[PDB]
């Protein structure tokens, strides 16, 4: 699969932050329908900036 | 992966969305109105946009297929020996009763079949039943003699979709099985998928409903699953276009504009 | 940092792994291609032996773990289901396509361009086959069907006896021919009941001009041969009549118990008398028959067969004019059995085949049926004969339905390789590499045949490519399109006039399915394998 | 298979025979090449190999990486062997040989798969290799002027090209100048042992220096050593192999006396023996005393009293280097300490470098040796710097032997590929396929350069092939400019012998791998 | 010696080959040939 | 020493992978143990009467079949035993033998499986499971019967209650009186190849 939501859901991630990202992708799938990869990438980049 | 078949899939997805909504005054799209049926075999070029409904159940009445000018009837009662709601039994104390039991049983079944046939029904859908025999051998034989296609084991959760697609109003007691509770259709038939299975398609319905069915074909299971996911993505894009009708350029343009 | 419970392979590692798996699956069956191919023997670690040459069978029997290897296995299975022949060629082509595509990707060609090139190449190859390399079978005759069957029978346990088995197969298929609405002739293969029985040699296999049952008469007292048979097909058991679960017998006056017990079997007696009063001779039923009803049939001098398979009964009823009866209930609520629903056959016998007996329904009326009794040295050989016969029957069906065949022996694929290499120089910049690699990978089959024949694969393939290049370049040398490979002498040969054919659908479906499988595998660049 | 009541070979023997065995051999060679693939070019990266004891070895050198990989595949061991061979004979090109051999095998793999006889492939490789070596010798550029300035520039350019792939590439001009000077300071044999290399922790790379003389670490000074002066302005150096300390006269000597006067005479005799040795050394005129053997505390204090310098236990190699630099003679006897056998340097100093004390012998006018003093921040840093300097030194030595060069950056192999394809287009055709495969396999190195640099190798290769086809012999890969350029005018120079030996060894390895058809492995004994 | 404890003393080809448990599949094929010959005609089992 | 309420918190969130990986094998061995314990110590802790038909049944079972009588499948893995019990449907009966008087009963199982194709007689070595010293010493002959994953016949030390010279009919009657053994012409060789397409015969005008 190329679907971001399906990729995130299919592999158990074991980390609370990663699990919240999984739910984020599911929510984007529910509301928008697609763009499920972009939302996860955006969240990851935002937190990466939060580091610095 | 279906980017190569997009030339066939994208118009199909757009038609599927536009056939289940009213373009004027529509606020959302219920994707459950669009049913995806995955059938192994063939290639993705073989994906179809049948406008009626596709039933995976097989015709019990083997020897009668391709009913033309179908009068489809959907029933929710059982065509077998009588059985009351509370526990019941028939006591026999004489051989005359031994004969009369099965004589009256066949008479009751024949009456049921005659009542069904008198309405002009020629395609019959039978809901799945687990407590009581949905369709007995005698009832099937009688329906075959009357030349009626019988398709049993219809799922309970699929009743609403079938009724929306065709127009058959379900019947739970034979007393209300009348002619106006039937769904007229142009053609109901069973087709062979080149040795990869059998499908039942009811194409062409008077007063068609607001449902469509998309048949997905592929060489292997994985590509079929991914094709279904991609088709769902396209339908979801059209849906989220229906609500909040606004379009923007893609290709990374909105993100770079946001950054700047 | 990712912290997923499993193993992750990224990039070139997983791609090379997929290519390794596909190539291993290819090499499993690569030695069993073409007339010089050899069969394989399989053991199911309990002692069961399966000698086979069919690629689909070999790949189905093996237990496989890798997912791409599974993809190729089900690809062969799909090719078998939808065509019936070429289940090894499709796997070989798919593996070669995947290997060359992986090479291109390793050359830093993006996989999307490779996929686009493969798609375009498949479309162009199919179009070129359709408009250039098809041979209409109407101007060839029954020899065309015989040659197609013989070609399908090469590289099989029945290859040398092709002159005989092809005649059998063609006759059987022509026997089960039927037409449907709008006048389309149809050939329902798998209605030819293939019965196996070890014993006499292969040449003693029989083509039954009727139907053959793997069943025997119910009781020894019944006759074993009926001349003018009146078959009655039934779908219910003839036993003592027991009331259903909802009906219960409760006796308060003892005087009626005996009458109840008498009626309990007199019901079935009356039903059987109704059956036999119409002149029925042979009674086939799917249900069982108990001893009392067996005696009822014996005293009347009739035949009764129990536990007849449903498909066999349906075939017999359709071929004899009889109608299956689940119940003896008419539309007036009575127990009746009219003579109109009796099927007739010219003779019904019980032959003895190698210490075992089977029932022959010979020369049924209102429809011509067919069945084949295969005699072999032992069970394994008989199974291999049956599989090869199924392949040949499917090939003949394909040829008869769609009336186009293409030359065999790697001619079509050499022509495709030359044409595709020439055509790739038309459009694209990086897709040209993909199309050229498609053309190159199409040559794996003539290479495989030459290797299996222990011939000079390089020289033979070079000569074949030269012949086809000359055929394409020179307008007046178009008759060289049919130049294929003669594996016996190791030299090119005009296979169209040598009698080597195969249905066009085989090649077209093989190309489409192999391209689809290669595309499916090529999209992968990451594998996450969770622990169980 | 059958049980065969008495079996032929030893139980547990493994045998592989046929085409599958050869294909597996080719695949194993591919695997071995992949392990060193990314360490080629100015954009090449390093590898870190940890051994069982925990030591890490960080290197770019192909031979080093292959050695540190405990390869046990019989067919794959050949690539390691040819890498070692290239390192031994040439000193550079150890990564190119493995890539070339694996590419030859990969190119002829399809022909093997379709049942081509290995002898034909072997003959084709031999023919192509002979033609390629002849072409290299023909088109290699040399200058028949023997000009000192031009020879120095040629050596510097070759050293810079050799170093422009290591972690010291940013300082390749500095190290190239140092390496060329060090090599030219060697007399006639260019012995490697006359170029000492000392690694001192701490300090920038530019802090590293070349000593026109000899330098070595301080060697376990005794008491009273901190009294001797640590700088001399025209010292005479007494190179010795002598144990200057109180000790038994001989291992088997025994003294038998029966009078206290003789006892005292014996004690005074031992003291007088030591003092006579020291007196001969002092009156020799020398001021710096170096000994291969220990120098005791008594002699240390004796030399301190005379403002003399002593350093015992000097390593033997450092003593030879000191003899070659200052110009004396190692003396095992202190009797004939004439001025002929005494070394002489302009300045001796004992300075501190990075927490270590080093003795410096500078100002040697007729020195025939050098001593690199490398600085860095970690022991692996300095080790890899030494490896790169070794590559440069071997290249400069070979260039001194013969100053024939070809342009690098894949230009030479693109030219060779064009020549081989042109030749192969003029033969009947069975050998044509194999020679064309050889020519195509020659294209691995420019493609690997582009892949490592992150380019698109296909476009660069197309441009290179078109350029060579229409004319222009020395057009290779321009890493910095994202494009192609004339590498000869870019001063990307390599000695011709590097490519010559690389092609020869790769061809030999390919032929040896292809010839083998059956592999037999006897059961291994003493398994513990 | 039958695995069930019985004893078969004969010189018939099929009877002897019927009481052998083999592992090699070619031996299984040979045994099946013996059985086929015995069932089809009843004699000539050792000859085949 | 204070702070006994450690509340390890983040600790097992980053080291979770190792704990789960080891717990998977621990639970695998736990399931193997839960499958083999009931085999161990669970039972080890504890003239029509002349059967004229016994001989007739013996001669009937003498002629097993045509294509030989096969052999009892041997299980070489504890996990093989576990997933052999796991597979098949619930109604399928599986009978297991533990061994190291065993040959006679092994032949009895051979004859029964030849004449009772429905049942799935099988055997396993006692060293494969690795039972206790008492079981591997004085509890070898044990007809272990499984159906649907639950124990039905847990006989142990069967050489006592079944004798030593017993034949196939003896053990068959011993099993059938328990109601543990479930209650036909011989084909030529075979008839069926595949049943996939229902396109058989039609005569449309
Ligand atoms: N007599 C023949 N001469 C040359 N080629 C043949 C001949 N018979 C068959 N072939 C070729 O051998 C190839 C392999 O066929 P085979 O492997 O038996 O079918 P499958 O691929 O279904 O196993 C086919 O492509 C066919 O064209
Ligand atoms: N400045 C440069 N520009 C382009 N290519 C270069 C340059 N310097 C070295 N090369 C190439 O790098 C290759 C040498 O890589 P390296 O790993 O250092 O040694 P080896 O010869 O063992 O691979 C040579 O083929 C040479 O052509
Ligand atoms: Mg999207
Ligand atoms: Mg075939
Ligand atoms: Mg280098
Ligand atoms: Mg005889």
């Amino acid at each position: 699969t190329n679907d971001g939501a399906t990729i995130l859901k299919q592999m158990q991630v074991l980390h609370p932050a990663a699990r919240m990202l999984v739910e984020l992708s599911k929510a984007q799938d529910i509301e928008a329908g697609d763009g499920t990869t972009s939302v996860v990438i955006i969240a990851g980049s935002l937190l990466d900036s939060c580091t610095k | 992966v279906v980017s190569q078949y997009s030339s066939l899939l994208s118009p199909m997805s757009v038609n599927a969305v536009m056939k289940v909504i009213d373009p004027a005054t529509a606020t959302s799209v219920d994707l459950r109105d669009i049913k995806i049926v995955k059938k192994l075999g063939g290639t993705i070029d073989d994906c179809e946009l049948v406008e009626g409904l596709v039933l995976t159940q097989k015709v019990s009445n083997s020897g009668i297929t391709r009913v033309e000018k179908a009068k489809i009837g959907l029933i929710q009662f059982c065509l077998s020996a009588p059985k009351t709601d509370m526990d019941n039994q028939i006591v026999v104390s004489d051989y005359a009763q031994m004969d009369r039991v099965l004589r009256e049983e066949r008479a009751y079944i024949l009456n049921l079949v005659k009542q069904i046939k008198k309405t002009g029904c020629n395609v019959l859908l039978i809901q799945k039943s687990i407590l009581r025999d949905a369709l007995s051998d005698l009832a099937l034989h009688f329906l075959n003699k009357m030349k009626i296609m019988v398709i049993k084991d219809i799922e309970r959760e699929d009743i609403e979709f079938i009724c929306k697609t065709i127009g058959t109003k379900p019947v739970a007691h034979i007393d209300q099985f009348t002619a106006d509770m039937l769904g007229s259709a142009e053609l109901a038939e069973e087709v062979n998928l080149n040795g990869s299975g059998k499908l039942l398609k009811i194409t062409g319905c008077a007063s068609p409903g607001k449902t469509v069915t998309i048949v997905v074909r592929g060489s292997n299971k994985l590509v079929i699953e991914e094709a279904e996911r991609s088709i769902h993505d396209a339908l979801c894009v059209i849906r989220c276009l229906v609500k909040k009708r606004a379009l923007i350029a893609g290709g990374g343009a909105p993100e770079i504009e946001l950054a700047l | 940092p990712l912290s997923v419970f499993g193993d992750r392979s990224t990039g070139e590692t997983i791609r090379s792994q997929n290519v390794m798996a596909a190539a291993s699956i290819a090499n499993i069956v690569k030695s069993s291609l073409g007339p010089v191919g050899l069969d394989k023997m399989l053991v199911d670690d309990i002692g069961d032996v399966t000698i086979t040459n069919d690629g689909a069978t070999i790949l189905k029997l093996l237990e496989v773990e890798h997912p791409a290897a599974k993809v190729l296995c089900e690809l062969a299975d799909l090719q078998d289901k939808e065509v019936g022949d070429g289940t090894t060629s499709v796997v070989i082509i798919a593996a070669e396509l995947l290997k060359n595509a992986d090479e291109l990707v390793k050359q830093k060609i993006h996989p999307t361009s490779v996929i686009s090139g493969y798609r375009l190449a498949c479309k162009e190859a199919v179009r070129y086959i359709n408009e250039n390399l098809i041979v209409n079978t109407d101007e060839l005759g029954r020899d065309c069907l015989i040659n197609a069957a013989k070609t399908s029978m090469s590289s099989k346990i029945i290859g040398i006896n092709g002159d005989f088995f092809a005649n059998m197969v063609v006759d059987a298929v022509l026997a089960i021919k039927y037409t449907d609405i709008r006048g389309q002739p149809r050939y329902p293969v798998n209605s030819v009941n293939i019965l196996k029985a070890h014993g006499r040699s292969q040449m003693e296999s029989m083509l039954i001009s009727g139907y053959a049952l793997n069943c025997v008469v119910g009781s020894q007292g019944m006759p074993k041969r009926i001349v003018n048979a009146k078959i009655a097909c039934l779908d219910f058991s003839l036993q003592k009549t027991k009331m259903k679960l909802g009906v219960q017998v409760v006796i308060t006056d003892p005087e009626k118990l005996d009458q109840i017990r008498q009626r309990e079997s007199d019901i079935t007696k009356e039903r059987i008398q109704k059956i036999l009063a119409t002149g029925a001779n042979v009674i086939l039923t799917t249900g069982g028959i108990d001893d009392m009803c067996l005696k009822y049939f014996v005293e009347a001098g009739a035949m009764a067969v129990r536990r007849v398979l449903k498909r066999d009964l349906k075939r017999i009823a359709k071929a004899s004019g009889a109608t299956i009866l689940s119940t003896l209930a008419n539309l007036e609520g009575e127990e009746t059995f009219e003579a109109a629903m009796l099927g007739q056959a010219e003779e019904v016998v019980q032959e003895r085949i190698c210490d075992d007996e089977l029932i022959l329904i010979k020369n049924t009326k209102a429809r011509t049926s067919a069945s084949i009794i295969l005699r072999g040295a032992n069970d394994f050989m008989c199974d291999e004969m049956e599989r090869s016969l199924h392949d040949a029957l499917c090939v003949v069906k394909r040829v008869l339905e769609s009336k186009s065949v293409v030359p065999g022996g790697g001619a079509v694929e050499a022509a495709l390789s030359i044409y595709l290499e020439n055509y790739a120089t038309s459009m694209g910049s990086r897709e040209q590499l993909a199309i050229a690699e498609f053309a190159r990978s199409l040559l794996v089959i003539p290479n495989t045949l030459a290797v299996n024949a222990a011939q000079d694969s390089t020289d033979l393939v070079a000569k074949l490519r030269a012949f086809h290049n000359e055929a394409q370049v020179n307008p007046e040398r178009k008759n060289l399109k049919w130049i294929g490979l003669d594996l016996s002498n190791g030299k090119p040969r005009d296979n169209k006039q040598a009698g080597v054919f195969e249905p066009t659908i085989v090649k077209v479906k093989s190309l489409k399915f192999a391209t689809e499988a290669a595309i499916t595998i090529l999209r992968i660049d990451d594998l996450i394998k969770l622990h169980p | 298979m059958m049980p065969t009541p008495v079996i032929l070979l030893k139980e547990g023997t493994d045998s592989s025979q046929g085409i599958p065995q050869l294909v597996s051999n080719i695949s194993a060679c591919q695997v071995i090449a992949e392990a060193v693939r990314t360490t080629l070019g100015p954009r090449g990266m390093d590898k870190l190999i940890v051994d069982g004891r925990g030591k890490a070895t960080i290197s770019n050198d192909g031979a080093t990486i292959l050695k540190l990989l405990d390869v046990v595949h019989p067919a794959a061991k050949t690539l390691v062997d040819i890498a070692k061979s290239q390192d031994a004979e040439v000193g550079d090109g150890t990564t190119s040989v493995t890539l070339l051999a694996a590419e030859f095998l990969k190119q002829v793999k399809p022909y093997v798969e379709e049942g081509l006889h290995p002898q034909i492939i072997i003959r084709a490789f031999r023919t192509a290799t002979q033609l390629a070596v002849n072409k290299i010798k023909e088109i290699a550029v040399t200058v028949k002027k023997a000009d000192k300035v031009e020879q120095r520039k040629l050596l510097e350019k070759c050293a810079m090209t050799a170093l422009s792939s290591k972690l010291i590439s940013q300082q390749k001009a500095f190290f190239a100048k140092m390496v060329v000077d060090a090599v030219m300071m060697l007399d006639d044999l260019l012995q490697l042992k006359m170029i000492g290399i000392k690694k001192v922790q701490g300090g920038a790379l530019e802090d590293s220096q070349l000593v026109a003389g000899v330098a070595f670490k301080k060697t376990f000074s005794y008491a009273g050593f901190e009294m001797q002066p640590k700088k001399y302005h025209n010292p005479k150096i007494a190179l010795l192999n002598v144990e200057l300390e109180l000790k038994a006269e001989k291992d088997n000597a025994e003294i038998r006396v029966h009078t206290v006067e003789d006892y005292q005479a014996i004690v005074d005799a031992e003291w007088n023996i030591l003092y006579d040795k020291l007196e001969k050394i002092h009156h020799s005129g020398a001021k710096v005393v170096l000994s291969k053997l220990p120098i005791g505390d008594v002699a240390t204090q004796y030399f301190a009293d005379r403002d003399m310098f002593c350093a015992g236990r000097v390593p033997e190699e450092d003593l030879k280097r000191t003899m070659m630099a200052c110009g004396g003679s190692i003396q095992t006897s202190v009797n004939a300490l004439s001025a002929d056998v005494l070394g002489r340097c302009q300045v001796f100093e004992e300075t501190q470098i990075g927490g270590e004390r080093y003795n410096f012998f500078t100002g040697c006018p007729k020195a025939k040796t050098c001593t690199f003093i490398l600085r860095g921040g970690a022991e692996q840093f300095m080790e890899e710097t030494e490896r790169s300097l070794h590559d440069a030194i071997m290249i400069v030595r070979r260039a001194i032997k013969n100053d024939s060069v070809v342009a690098g950056g894949g230009a030479i192999e693109m030219e060779l590929s064009k020549y081989l394809r042109d030749y192969s287009r003029t033969i009947p055709g069975k050998q044509q396929l194999l020679i064309g495969a050889y020519a195509k396999a020659l294209e691995i190195i420019p493609r690997q350069l582009c892949d490592n640099a992150g380019f698109d190798a296909t476009n660069i290769l197309n441009k290179l092939r078109a350029r060579h086809a229409q004319g222009g012999t020395w057009y290779g890969v321009d890493i910095n400019n994202e494009d192609i350029a004339d590498n000869f005018e870019a001063f990307v120079w390599e000695p011709a012998m590097v490519r010559i030996n690389a092609l020869t060894a790769a061809s030999e390895a390919a032929c040896l791998i292809v010839s083998v058809d059956e592999t037999i492995k006897n059961p291994r004994s003493t398994v513990d | 010696l039958d695995p069930m404890g019985g004893i078969v003393m004969t010189n018939d080809g099929n009877a002897i080959l019927r009481e052998i448990q083999v592992q090699h599949p070619a031996a299984k094929s040979m045994i099946e040939i013996s059985r086929t010959q015995d069932e089809e005609v009843g004699d000539g089992t050792t000859s085949v | 020493l204070a702070g006994e309420g450690i509340s390890v918190n983040t600790g097992p969130k980053g080291v979770i992978n190792d704990w789960r990986r080891f717990k998977q094998l621990e639970t695998e061995q736990r399931e193997e143990q839960c499958r083999e314990m009931e085999r161990l110590i669970k039972k080890l802790s504890m003239f029509l009467q002349q059967y004229r038909k016994q001989r007739m049944e013996e001669m009937r079972q003498q002629l097993h079949k045509g294509p030989q009588f096969k052999q009892v499948f041997e299980i070489s893995s504890g996990e093989g035993f576990l997933d052999m019990i796991d597979k098949e449907q619930k109604s399928i009966v599986i009978m297991v033998h533990i061994y190291e008087g065993t040959e006679a009963m092994n032949g009895c199982m051979i004859c029964l499986a030849a004449e009772y194709p429905a049942v799935k007689f099988c055997k396993v070595k006692s060293s494969v499971i690795g039972a206790s010293s008492q079981f591997t010493r004085n509890a070898l002959p044990a007809l272990l019967i499984y159906k649907g994953g639950e124990l039905i016949g847990n006989f142990v030390r069967v050489t006592d209650q079944l004798g030593d010279d017993f034949f196939a009919v003896d053990l068959e009657a011993f099993l059938q009186e328990f109601g543990l053994l479930p209650e036909l012409v011989l084909t030529s060789v075979r008839n069926s190849a595949t049943c996939h397409s229902e396109d058989s015969d039609l005569e449309i005008d």
